[PDB]
């Protein structure tokens, strides 16, 4: 073995030059915008290798932390793009921090849970600002931001009663929802919704009706899941079908063979992150949404028998996955971002760090087995890979909600 | 009548026909967090904007103040929606509303509301005229775009627009034989009008699908609409295909047809396969090289499907 201050990796074997694109002397956009990315990938690569010195990858905790803290309270004009995402903007921040360690001081705390029950409508569900319409993402990210939290003040926040009546006021007879009182369907209403009623204690029988069979039918020819039936299988979309099938505990609803091999695929071989869509560019937010992927399946499969499973690992490359979020998705002024040469947000961070959370963790049932690449420090928190907040955080919410009746429903 | 952007705006608290109105402002609280701290102008736009939606003022006004509302933030929800009730409530020109929502894909075509927006106003008008050559403009920009194919794959479903999209289809996989949006949407249109159970039609597709291959063997979008055409009745039931996948094999061996050799072999096992212990032993040798040597980043994929394999076939 080697030195503990040297630790090889797989991005630096000679052999990963093997795995630089082979377009077969044929270009086009697809293939040209590619090896652009490999280009400026290998060069950063190479910058963490000192022939057969290999440096410990290091996380920026504290650069990461301080860019946060400083987005908690205030923003510049800058961020006018974000006026109707500004519970994103806490559940982003918070949720980073809480995989950082980072303490929340009370004082926060109560300010965030302040501003999310302005942000709360009369008609039940969360809008992007205050006295803004409620809509399912902003409601989703309220809640979740309102569980990291996770103290009795910040539960009972949430208006329960009003909060199921706008889900009903979303739910079409074909299983779908609507994103908001006359928007848009996709499947990300199914998941906001599925995971803001379970963490509620909300669900009626009839609530999801048809749900579990209208996510199937956006699982493509391709095993992926699109936005919606007929459309191409997308990372984020097929995490959040998958994610509320298993809050549904409808999974075998899906293919779940044809899901897997096409997840497994979107890791890229060159950078070792996750595309989107096939034949698509990398992006740090993708080690979430499709490494996410991964223990969504293994517990789907585990639930029903499978003898192959590992005891060990998630079905995908933890350790490539780690070297491009180490390597290539830090901003070194703080934050974290798509690729080299993008600039920082706060979604960005979340979900890098999200990701890096996944691939640093196994658990199944009683077995346990972390990979943290690098210096020991850079251990984050566990997250929940169908809620994306700490597992803890869960369990909290769940018991607390469970101990109050659905609302008008016996 | 004047933009946001106009030498001559004029901000709506200077406005003498908006003097009547007392602007609304946005209350964040005595201790506010994630507070932006907004221009005069935004600012001033969503304190008149406040003002009207609490009111329910629906008016001419109110809605050339929405305009300025979305220029400043089209991501807005809350705003799109009142539009749409002015729109409704004023009996706007729908026309004119759709070279508006034009207009603002072409600025922001990643967006969500302009989408929805422009679905609505089609829906309104039952006109799907001008949106296949609105969205092939848009997709001459950025021929990805989930926006545009989704709103596409609409407007042909709900309107019946079947009997050109193969055609565009063929000339986008021109352009780039790599668009897996194009091969998505080569299903779409097939699976919808002649469907797959034609054998002429599979034959055909299968064709063309292996000479793309042959043209860019790398493609991996040609190679999974290959499998996504074929899977549901069984990769095992198209002997042929095995035979000359495995020709091209000593010339052509990419993780692509490597991983297609066996997932064909998985197939076969699980329908009673003459020779299985010969055929397992193949596929398990493939799976070793995928894991070891032409597709390590799915190292654990491959020990699955090895340690899968051996749970299911080896008697
Ligand atoms: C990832 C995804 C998953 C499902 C559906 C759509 C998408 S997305 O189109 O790529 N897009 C992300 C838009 N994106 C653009 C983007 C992300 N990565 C590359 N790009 C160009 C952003 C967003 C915020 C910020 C900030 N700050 C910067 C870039 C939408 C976001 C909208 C808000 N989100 C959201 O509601 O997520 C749920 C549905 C899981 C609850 C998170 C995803
Ligand atoms: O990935 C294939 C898998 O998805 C399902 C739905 O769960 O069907 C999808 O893919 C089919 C092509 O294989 C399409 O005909 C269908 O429209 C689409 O929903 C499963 O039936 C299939 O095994
Ligand atoms: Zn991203």
């Amino acid at each position: 073995s080697s030195p503990v201050w040297s630790e090889p990796l797989y991005s630096l074997r000679p052999e990963h030059a093997r795995e630089r694109l082979q377009d077969d002397s044929v270009e086009t956009v697809t293939s040209i915008e590619q090896a652009k990315v490999e280009e400026k990938i290998q060069e950063v690569f190479s910058s963490y290798k000192f022939n057969h010195l290999v440096p410990r990858l290091v996380l920026q905790r504290e650069k990461h932390f301080h860019y946060l803290k400083r987005g908690l309270r205030q923003l510049t004009d800058a961020y006018e793009c974000l006026d109707a995402s500004r519970p994103w903007l806490c559940y982003w921040i918070l949720h980073s921090l809480e995989l950082l360690d980072e303490p929340i001081p009370q004082i926060v705390a109560t300010d965030v849970c302040q501003f999310l029950e302005l942000c709360q409508s009369p008609e039940g569900g969360f809008g992007g600002g205050p006295g803004q319409y409620p809509h399912l993402a902003p409601t989703y990210a309220a809640v979740n931001a309102l569980c990291i939290i996770g103290t009795e003040e910040a539960y009972d926040i949430i208006n329960r009663e009003k909060l199921l009546q706008y889900l009903y006021s979303l739910k079409q007879p074909d299983g779908s929802f609507l994103m908001h009182v006359g928007g848009e369907v996709d499947v990300r209403s199914a998941y906001c919704a599925a995971s803001v009623a379970s963490l509620t204690n909300i669900i009626t029988p009839d609530l999801f009706e048809g749900t579990a069979e209208w996510i199937a039918r956006c699982q493509n020819w391709e095993g992926g899941i699109g936005g919606v039936p007929g459309m191409e299988a997308h990372g984020g979309y097929t995490f959040c079908g998958l994610a509320a099938l298993v809050i549904l505990k409808r999974e075998r609803s899906l293919n779940l063979k044809s899901l897997l091999q096409w997840v497994t695929s979107r890791q890229m071989r060159f950078e070792g992150g996750f595309q989107g869509r096939c034949n698509k560019l990398v992006d740090g937010c993708y080690s979430f949404w499709q490494a996410g992927l991964l223990p969504l399946l293994h517990r789907a499969l585990h639930a029903q028998g499978d003898p192959a499973l590992s005891m060990s690992h998630w079905m995908f490359h933890q350790q490539a996955l780690q070297e491009y979020i180490l390597m290539c998705c830090q901003c070194p002024a703080g934050g974290l971002l798509d690729k080299p040469g993008k600039s920082r947000d706060f979604y960005h961070t979340c979900y890098c760090l999200s990701g890096l959370s996944i691939a640093q963790h196994f658990g199944s049932g009683a077995m346990l087995h972390d990979v943290v690449l690098g210096v020991p420090e850079n251990a984050l928190q566990p997250t929940h890979p169908v809620y994306n907040i700490g597992p803890d955080k869960v369990i909290q919410a769940t018991t607390y909600f469970l101990q109050k009746p659905v609302p008008g429903f016996e | 009548f004047v933009s946001l952007d106009s030498p001559s705006y004029v901000l709506y608290r200077d406005r003498a026909e908006w003097a009547d109105i007392d602007p609304v402002p946005q209350n964040d609280g005595p201790n506010p967090v994630v507070q932006i701290i907004y221009s005069d102008k935004f600012r001033d736009v969503y304190d008149y904007f406040r003002a009207v939606l609490q009111r329910d003022e629906r008016s001419e006004r109110a809605f050339k103040l929405t305009r300025d509302a979305i220029e400043l933030n089209a991501a807005n929800y809350t705003v799109w929606h009142f539009r749409r009730v002015l729109l409704k409530s004023l009996q706007k020109d729908l026309h004119e509303e759709m070279n508006y929502i034009t207009a603002i894909i072409e600025e922001q075509p990643k967006n969500y509301q302009v989408w929805h927006h422009r679905r609505v106003l089609v829906e309104w008008l039952r006109d799907p005229s001008q949106e296949l050559e609105f969205i092939a403009d848009i997709l001459n920009q950025d021929a990805k775009n989930y926006h545009a194919w989704q709103h596409r794959q609409w407007v042909i479903q709900e309107f019946k627009l079947w009997d050109n999209e193969l055609q565009y289809v063929d000339q986008l996989l021109k352009e780039d034989v790599r668009n897996n949006s194009v091969w998505n949407q080569r299903y779409f249109v097939i699976s919808n009008t002649t469907g797959y159970n034609d054998r002429a039609v599979l034959e055909r597709e299968v064709q063309y699908t292996l000479e793309m291959i042959k043209l860019v063997p790398h493609n991996e979008s040609a190679w999974n609409y290959l499998k996504g055409i074929l899977q549901d009745r069984g990769l095992s039931k198209y002997p042929n295909l095995l035979n000359q996948l495995l020709d091209l094999q000593p010339s052509h061996s990419s993780p692509y047809l490597i991983a297609f050799l066996v997932d064909i072999y998985e197939d076969m096992l699980e329908n009673q396969c003459d020779n299985k212990e010969d055929i397992l032993n193949k596929a398990l040798e493939l799976c070793e090289i995928l894991a070891k040597e032409k597709d390590t980043i799915r190292k654990e994929y491959w020990r699955y499907i090895g340690r899968s394999l051996q749970s299911k076939h080896s008697t």
